[PDB]
């Protein structure tokens, strides 16, 4: 039973994408074909487009109830 | 790798009780005298070193760490004889001024105290519904019969506040909402306000012991048919909690428990022990000064114990000229000298008249040169840079040029991958002086490594030893990361004050310009930031750690930040030579040839990773020519 | 304005004296400026200013300089520190004892200042370098003194001061130091029609436009700072100065 | 006015947008349940304007194109509040003035 | 010499070894750099946890089977790579308590010391008189009345 | 307390006095190894005995030794005896202990890295410690000889291969696996491991594939035919890659032209048959005419060699360092000597 | 406390002996952690 | 210019001596949604420490790490000990700014003890 936002906005994106990057960062294991960049950002943002990102959100309501979207379901915005 | 993960979900405080402290201190002072002649710190003094260190070489005499692993340790200054709390001294007055010495109660009526013991035992669960209902039935039952002989409770007040708290207990935590806070600040505030003056005792039917309150450091009793001593207002005061514990526990929800069942004691309206802050956490003072005086008014008290404690003569319960009464033997005036120096030590506002004072801790803690505006809600921030802006346009509008005087300066640690290696290969070889990037790398165990300038045999080492363990640790806990320059894409955060509106902080992509020593915005920047070039000085925050880098490049970017929070018009556009020239250029007199229209279009763009495509001529024959309007 | 304030450069001690090297009259000005005869002491340079909006870097109260005009000595300037130093009235421990002087063999001050105590004259200081030393001649320990500012200057001259007597002991001193201060990007500059510019980019000198009687200008000035302006006197000033350059006419 | 912009800053601070869309304090407290009484963004609703039509109807395929997801599956489902929009404007025809 | 699992190193629950074999719960604080891979690192870090002494199990362990996490989502904080998780392990520990009977293998003998082994690993300090008698005295059970843990990987009781 | 006062005076007696000393509750002895270590800057000798006899007295020792071994390592500014002594004594330490090896061989492996990388082939008194501590350390290696080639590789995978631009750490392996052809056999397949699995960084596969080519290149005890295999595997993954299809390309085209330079004689076979050894001219005409071109990331002289060769015969730092044959001339001439071939691809 | 008048606030939140929960942003600041605004309005999971 | 790296530390609240985020600053940071960039400024950069915690009561000056032994470690044990309760077990580590430690020290000199619900 989740009733939340089907998209993913910009403070969910920023958490993903620096959290990720860091998870990609302090020599974690890259989950995507690259060309030999070395921003770790740039990775973990071609990786949201391609769908890579395992990250469950617990999307907190007000009472303490919490949602776990996954980073796959939720339709990012182009 | 060794870092809390244990987090706080909740805060509470309430007073220390005066066992508490004795057993979470360390020493007693026992000597008025701050620092010594020869210039160490004062040996079993206030400065001690069985305190926290008084300085960065020495070290603790409690625990043996250094300035930068201790955190001091709490003494106490011994207080002969009891004084006030200068916290609590008001409250304390309202409890004499609506009690009496006779009868150990309260004058205030019967018929609402019972009413706010009904209500704030519902409110600390927080039902609200039935505030109002508690006073419907106590109106109710008060008209039905009246009872005065009703004296500890009363049952149908009682069924109800033992019905809707014993239901509905399950929401205790949920009581945090507004509607309950305010409500039962309201109570407490109409009874201290409305329920709490001095009338003539309607219990014990005798005369009143009538009290009365000068300059924040003086009770006087009164006669029935005069100073109050602490003492004697510790053994008065104490009975009257024996005596209403009931009541006076849940207006005072005060040490653990909420005061249930009479658990908050008149123990912190009464001080005999001044509890120093530690050794670091006042630095070589103003507030030294006010504990030395408190201990050299003690040196005065047991110099005047030692005469009135005499075998010839005893009537405690010159060798000292400068006390003042010297008529009589008493001299409660220095016992008020003590009481007044206490609150010296906690505040300066309940002092009118000593003018040896420094400010207390209401000072320290209250105004913008305080604690919660100067030092714990806006804070001397690290990694960050502060230049003159200047004008510039042959950057981009999510650009800043930065200086090679902050280039070399503005450092960001980045963890060492076998994905980002041979960059940060090339920014060792460099070293701290030159910038296509360079260091200043910490290993993995925690040491820095201070790369040399001078040398390049020491820089090269480092600069082939980087992506391997060479530790040698049973846990492989974190990387070596390398203390890299700012470079060609890296986000500076930008600060131009006053910051009245949200597009007056944003983040600017770094761009190293060569030979430099100021900042420099493009021209839409400077309506956002309300900037006037004439003189205007910005400070440039630099992300350290890397979660402050994803909010800099999605959330905080000049790019999204185009609209403006009041109605949303645009505040980013181009200012004064280009509204000229875009009403002349694409005018419909324009015609360029075939040369020029060419190079209009590469000073437009720049370096695009892209084929340039290109329009046609708007005039084909007898000459290829370009309007103004094609370019644009 | 930066202009030349004075004649007597050597036994005045002020704080900070801003001289500007090479300052010349105007070619156009009022009759009551020969009345007071400001001559005497003028305020600015000249300047072949054209009104163009060439560069971008020339937008909102900024201009441009011509970088060659600049490094030929364009409203180059020097800043005059002078810090009286007395060793009773600053330092003061015991005995009044305080002369400047070195003792002999002291790594602090070996070939950086002189064997008194002053630094030598003309010697350039930067930050860190030894300012003075002085010799509490009691027991022997001479102390030393480093130049706490960020600017590089040079010692002009050294003026020893004694009492109003003249039986004072040798412990004042009032080191006079000139410190360059040339135009750098971020100076601020003027007309005498109330139009300040701040100096923006110098601009090398073969990208400036070129007129066709073969001058580059000097200064580039904005059109977008006359409108909201009105200043009509800036053009009247440059057709009467331009004209008063090529006459050999001074205009009223 | 460095005042007045403090003191509604600290009596506003808490008050951000929940996951479901009505305003609430730092304690749970309900302000508003929609925000502004519609629930949109004073940045983003500067296009919803009736002169700003035509600006959406030209330009009608460069926006679908993040926004594909209006002719297939999981969304361009009105039947559920689009029933709203034929009752209230059924009851108008029945009850005129309000 | 490893300490190997080996059905409990040989079934040690008997006669003059009081030990258990419970489950415990401990927490973990994970290099972000086994987000695939992820059991070795549990174990790498377990492996420097060994033979001595910590807190949710309390004396010492000396191996460990079923090493699982409680629990699918693991706690990557707020400001943080390190994904936090927690392990339930089938730790075989034993702690001396008092008024218990443990090994004995002898080493020396002196006129104040008696050296035994526990289980072939730990050391046991053990005074050789009794305050009786120091002359005559030729698997050994004792009686522990307190306990002296070390610090850096070893174990020690005072017998 | 006594242990400080006892353990400071450096004999039977003595020995029998540290016994009854360290039985004595053996909490007590946690400062005692480190004043004896403290001690190692004939007496040696004595010193192993008496090591022997305190850590052979309780098997807890041995697993306490290794912070003592971590801390108290005699600094680089120390001189030349010094650290001879200690590194002798540390590897009598690895002969009478069988368990404790691999922390000491870890411990020697990463200080001669850090002696190593300091001491950058000459453009000086820490390259002849340098040179000192590889004799000594080669001297055990051709004294003791599979336990011990475990240990090497695992340090090898865990230390020198994340190591770029190494001179002389690579050195130890190449004696080592040099005395078997099982050993360089295992080497072998262990580097082309490293070069073959995706899951690792190509900065790794890219000095591996380094180490492939400079161990097949400048090497004697190697025989023909496992050159052929390892030239024939290493062309067949060529192939897998330009059937469908860079930097690790680049990598084993390298090796196997490095290869191929120096061992210009050894690809052919006899004068000339109607072909040589698996169709090689035939493999650089469908390898060169292919549209990568890798002979633009290589060495501008090793693919002038090349050319010259074929001609005649009808990651860029990752690829710029090479092992280094001179040396200092103190210790390491009777090493180098006998296996080294010679240079300046004179034919 | 933060606010104005940090004394009597304070005086008031020992007398009654006041819990927060740290939901407020000028209360999550004093101690260190995240704004609940809008990326601390939700915390952060991983399969596995 | 005024470029901030590695700045000196004072003796009260250990922050940068150093460049001034500020009070109005925060309300902009706060209004784009930027928890982390805030939390960077004020926690990570300025005064970022360590505090021991008695999780079961809650205070912050009650640990007291015990001196070495003078067995010159020989079992040097280096515990922390809530001597309000006598008892060495979880005593937590958690991460308050110094200036906090400051706040809870100086309401300790007004006998005021603030729990933390850890
Ligand atoms: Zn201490
Ligand atoms: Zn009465
Ligand atoms: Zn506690």
């Amino acid at each position: 039973k989740r009733i939340t936002t089907p998209y993913m906005t910009k403070y969910e994106r920023a958490r993903v994408l620096g959290t990720r990057a860091l998870q990609i960062a302090m020599c974690a294991p890259v989950m995507v074909e690259l060309e030999g960049e070395t921003d770790p950002l740039l990775i973990a943002m071609k990786e949201l487009k391609a769908r890579k990102i395992p990250i469950i959100i617990r999307r907190y309501l007000p009472d303490g109830s919490y949602e776990d979207w996954g980073v796959d379901e939720l339709i990012i915005t182009d | 790798k060794n870092m809390p993960w244990r987090r706080l979900q909740g805060i509470s405080f309430g007073m220390y009780s005066a066992e508490e402290l004795k057993k979470l201190s360390v020493k007693s002072i026992t000597n008025p005298r701050y620092l010594d002649s020869l210039g160490n710190p004062s040996a079993n003094g206030l400065y001690d070193l069985a305190l926290g260190p008084a300085d960065s070489k020495e070290v603790c005499s409690t625990c043996v760490q250094d300035f930068s692993n201790c955190s001091g340790h709490l003494g106490h200054i011994e207080l002969p004889l009891t004084v006030y709390n200068p916290l609590l001294f008001d409250k304390l007055y309202l409890l004499l001024r609506g009690s009496c010495l006779n009868c150990h109660m309260l004058t205030c009526p019967r018929a609402v105290i019972h009413l706010l013991l009904c209500q704030l035992r519902v409110l600390e669960v927080g039902a609200l519904q039935a505030v109002y209902e508690l006073e419907r039935i106590l109106n109710r039952f008060l008209e039905e019969n009246p009872d005065p002989s009703a004296s500890e409770i009363r049952e149908e007040l009682e069924q109800y506040t033992t019905e809707i708290v014993q239901n509905n207990l399950l929401g205790s935590q949920g009581a945090h909402v507004k509607n309950v806070c305010e409500s039962k600040s309201k109570l407490i505030a109409l009874f201290w306000k409305a329920h709490m003056n001095a009338k003539r005792c309607p219990h014990c039917k005798t005369g009143r012991s009538v009290v009365r309150k000068e300059h924040n450091s003086k009770l006087t009793i009164t006669f029935p048919a005069g100073y109050l001593t602490p003492t004697s207002a510790r053994e008065h005061l104490s009975a009257l909690w024996k005596n209403e514990g009931f009541f006076l526990n849940y207006l005072f929800s005060g040490m653990d428990d909420d005061g249930m069942e009479s658990r908050f004691n008149p123990s912190v309206f009464f001080l005999d022990f001044l509890v120093v802050p530690p050794s670091r956490y006042r630095p070589v003072n103003g507030q030294t000064v006010n504990l030395q005086a408190v201990m050299k008014d003690v040196v005065l008290i047991r110099k005047l114990l030692a005469l009135m404690a005499q075998e010839q003569k005893l009537p405690e319960e010159f060798l000292s000229t400068l006390p003042g009464q010297s008529l009589i033997d008493k001299l409660y005036n220095i016992w008020i000298r003590l009481q007044s120096h206490v609150n010296i030590v906690f505040d300066s506002e309940m002092d009118k008249l000593m003018m040896d004072k420094y400010p207390g801790i209401r000072q320290i803690l209250e105004k913008k040169e305080g604690l919660f505006r100067k030092h714990m809600m806006g804070k001397r921030v690290d990694y960050a840079a502060r230049s003159v802006i200047c004008p510039d346009m042959y950057i981009n509008t999510n650009e800043i040029g930065i200086p090679m005087v902050f280039a070399t300066k503005l450092t960001y640690p980045q963890p060492v991958t076998p994905w980002n290696v041979q960059e940060l290969r090339q920014a060792v070889i460099n070293g701290p002086n030159v910038h296509p990037g360079a260091s200043m790398v910490i290993n993995e165990d925690g040491s820095r490594t201070a790369l040399s300038a001078v040398d390049m045999t020491q820089r090269e080492a480092v600069a082939k030893q980087l992506l391997t363990p060479a530790t040698g640790a049973p846990k492989p806990q974190g990387t070596k990361i390398v203390c890299r320059h700012v470079k060609n894409g890296d986000i500076l955060l930008l600060n131009r004050q006053p910051t009245l509106h949200r597009p007056s902080i944003q983040a600017h992509r770094a761009r190293i310009l060569p030979e430099e020593k100021v900042l420099r915005l493009h021209y839409a920047n400077c309506k956002a930031y309300n900037a006037d070039f004439d003189g205007d000085e910005m400070n440039a925050h630099f992300p350290q750690s890397e979660l402050g880098r994803a909010e800099a490049y999605v959330l905080a970017c000049t790019d999204q930040q185009y609209l403006v929070p009041k109605d949303g018009q645009p505040l980013a556009g181009l200012i004064q030579d280009h509204m000229v020239s875009g009403a002349s250029m694409t005018t419909r007199g324009c015609f360029f040839t075939r040369e020029h229209y060419m190079e209009l279009v590469y000073r437009g763009l720049t370096d695009k990773v892209g084929r340039v495509k290109l329009l046609s001529p708007s005039i084909l024959k007898p000459f290829p020519l370009w309007t103004g309007k094609q370019v644009v | 304005t930066m202009g030349f304030p004075l004649l007597t450069y050597q036994d005045r001690s002020d704080n900070k004296l801003y001289r500007l090297q090479t300052p010349q009259s105007p070619l156009v000005r009022p009759s009551m400026y020969d009345y007071y005869d400001m001559d005497n002491y003028p305020i600015g340079t000249n300047a072949i200013v054209a009104v163009i909006s060439y560069t971008g870097y020339d937008m909102e109260d900024a201009m441009i300089v011509n970088k060659a005009s600049w490094e030929r000595g364009f409203a180059h300037g020097s800043v005059y520190k002078s810090e009286f130093i007395d060793l009773s009235e600053k330092i003061k421990q015991g005995d009044s004892s305080l002369v400047f002087g070195i003792k002999p063999g002291d790594p602090r001050v070996l070939q950086k200042l002189d064997d008194d105590g002053l630094p030598f004259i003309g010697a350039k200081l930067q930050y860190g370098d030894p300012y003075y030393s002085y010799l509490n001649l009691n027991t022997g320990e001479s102390f030393v003194m480093y130049y706490k500012s960020k600017e590089n200057c040079v010692v002009d001259n050294i003026k020893v001061c004694s009492n109003d007597t003249g039986s004072g002991k040798f412990k004042c001193v009032c080191i006079t130091m000139r410190v360059p201060r040339n135009p750098t990007i971020g100076d601020k500059f003027a007309s005498r029609h109330g139009q300040k510019g701040i100096l923006s980019r110098l601009w090398p000198a073969e990208d400036m436009p070129f007129t066709e009687s073969g001058m580059v200008p000097d200064i580039l000035f904005n059109p977008h700072g006359f409108p909201s302006r009105m200043t009509i006197g800036m053009l009247i000033e440059s057709m009467a100065g331009k004209s008063a350059a090529l006459h050999g006419l001074c205009h009223d | 006015s460095g005042y007045l912009q403090r003191c509604i800053i600290k009596h506003l601070e808490g008050l951000v947008v929940q996951y479901d869309l009505t305003v609430r304090d730092s304690d749970g407290s309900v302000v508003q349940f929609l925000y502004g009484e519609d629930g949109l963004d004073i940045p983003k609703t500067q296009f919803l304007q009736p002169k700003q039509f035509p600006f959406l109807a030209s330009n009608y395929e460069v926006i679908m194109k993040s926004q594909h997801l209006h002719e297939v599956l999981s969304r361009a489902d009105p039947k559920k509040a689009l029933h709203h929009f034929r009752a209230i404007k059924k009851w108008q025809s029945k009850h005129p003035n309000t | 010499e490893l300490p190997t699992y080996a059905a409990a190193c040989a079934l040690v629950n008997s006669r003059y070894s009081c030990l258990v074999a419970g489950p415990h719960q401990r927490h973990i604080a994970l290099s972000p750099r086994y987000l695939n891979r992820k059991r070795t690192g549990i174990r790498e870090q377990l492996d420097a946890e060994l033979l001595r002494y910590s807190e949710s199990l309390l004396g010492v362990p000396i191996a460990y089977d079923n090493i699982k996490v409680v629990g699918e989502l693991g706690d990557i904080y707020d400001d943080q790579g390190h994904i936090h998780l927690n392990i339930e392990a089938d730790f075989v520990i034993f702690c001396p308590e008092p008024g218990q009977k443990l090994m004995g293998i002898v080493n020396k003998v002196s006129s104040s010391h008696i050296g035994c082994l526990v289980h072939g690993c730990f050391n046991a300090s053990i005074p050789k008189p009794e305050q009786l008698s120091a002359e005559q005295w030729q698997e050994l059970e004792f009686e522990v009345f307190r306990l002296d843990s070390d610090a850096a990987g070893v174990f020690c009781i005072r017998g | 307390q006594l242990i400080s006062i006892i353990l400071r005076l450096p004999v039977e007696e003595y020995l029998a006095f540290l016994g009854n000393l360290v039985s004595a509750q053996t909490v007590f002895l946690r400062p005692c190894l480190s004043m004896i270590a403290s001690h190692f800057v004939a007496n040696f000798d004595t010193c192993h005995r008496a090591l022997q006899i305190i850590a052979r007295y309780v098997p807890s020792t041995p697993w306490f030794l290794m912070p003592i071994l971590v801390e108290k390592f005699p600094f680089v500014r120390k001189s030349e005896r010094t650290l001879e002594c200690y590194v002798h004594n540390l590897l009598r330490i690895s002969v009478y202990f069988p368990t404790l090896r691999h922390e000491i061989l870890e411990l020697i492996i990463e200080k001669l890295l850090k002696l190593d990388v300091n001491a950058s082939r000459q453009g000086h008194p820490v390259a002849e410690r340098l040179d000192i501590l590889m004799s000594l350390v080669l001297s055990y290696m051709k004294d003791v000889c599979k336990d011990l080639y475990r240990d090497l590789i695992n340090i090898f995978d865990k230390l020198l291969l994340p190591t770029h631009a190494s001179c002389h750490v690579q050195f130890f392996m190449f004696y080592l696996c040099s005395f078997k052809l099982g050993f360089a056999e295992a080497f072998l397949e262990h580097l082309w491991k490293k070069l073959q699995d995706p899951s690792n960084p190509a900065i790794i596969r890219q000095a591996a594939g380094n180490y492939i080519g400079s161990f097949l290149a400048r090497a004697k005890f190697i025989p023909l035919i496992t050159v052929k295999s390892c030239l024939d595997l290493l062309v067949n993954w060529l192939h897998i890659y330009l059937n469908n299809q860079h930097g690790p390309f680049y990598s084993a085209c390298q090796a196997v032209f490095y290869t191929f330079v120096f061992r210009h004689k050894q690809l052919l076979s006899g004068n000339l048959k109607e072909g040589l050894q698996y169709l090689q001219s035939l493999n650089f005409e469908r390898i060169v005419m292919s549209q990568l071109n890798p002979l633009k990331i290589c060495l501008p002289s090793v693919v002038n060699f090349f050319a010259a060769i074929t001609n005649k015969y009808q990651t860029n730092p990752l690829d710029t360092f090479f092992p280094f044959d001179p040396c200092v001339l103190k210790r390491s001439k009777k090493f180098i000597d006998p296996i080294y071939q010679v240079w300046e691809d004179m034919s | 406390m933060t606010f104005e008048t940090s004394f009597q606030f304070l005086k008031q939140a020992t007398m009654l002996g006041s819990h927060d929960e740290l939901r407020s942003p000028s209360a999550c600041l004093v101690v260190g952690k995240v704004v609940r605004g809008g990326t601390g309005l939700f915390e952060l999971k991983q399969p596995l | 210019f005024q470029v901030r790296t590695t700045g000196a530390r004072d003796r009260v609240t250990n922050q940068p001596i150093g460049i001034r985020f500020g009070e109005m600053e925060r309300d902009a940071l706060l209004a784009h949604g930027t928890s982390f960039l805030l939390h960077d400024r004020l926690f990570n950069c300025s005064d970022r420490s360590v505090a021991h915690v008695c999780v079961k009561c809650g205070s912050l000056l009650s640990p007291l790490l015990e001196k070495p032994p003078p067995s010159w470690s020989a079992m040097r044990n280096r515990k922390y000990n809530c001597t309000l309760c006598s008892r060495s077990d979880t005593i937590d580590t958690v991460s308050v700014p110094y200036v906090f430690r400051y706040f809870v020290a100086e309401l300790a000199a007004m006998n005021i003890k603030v729990k933390l619900d850890v």
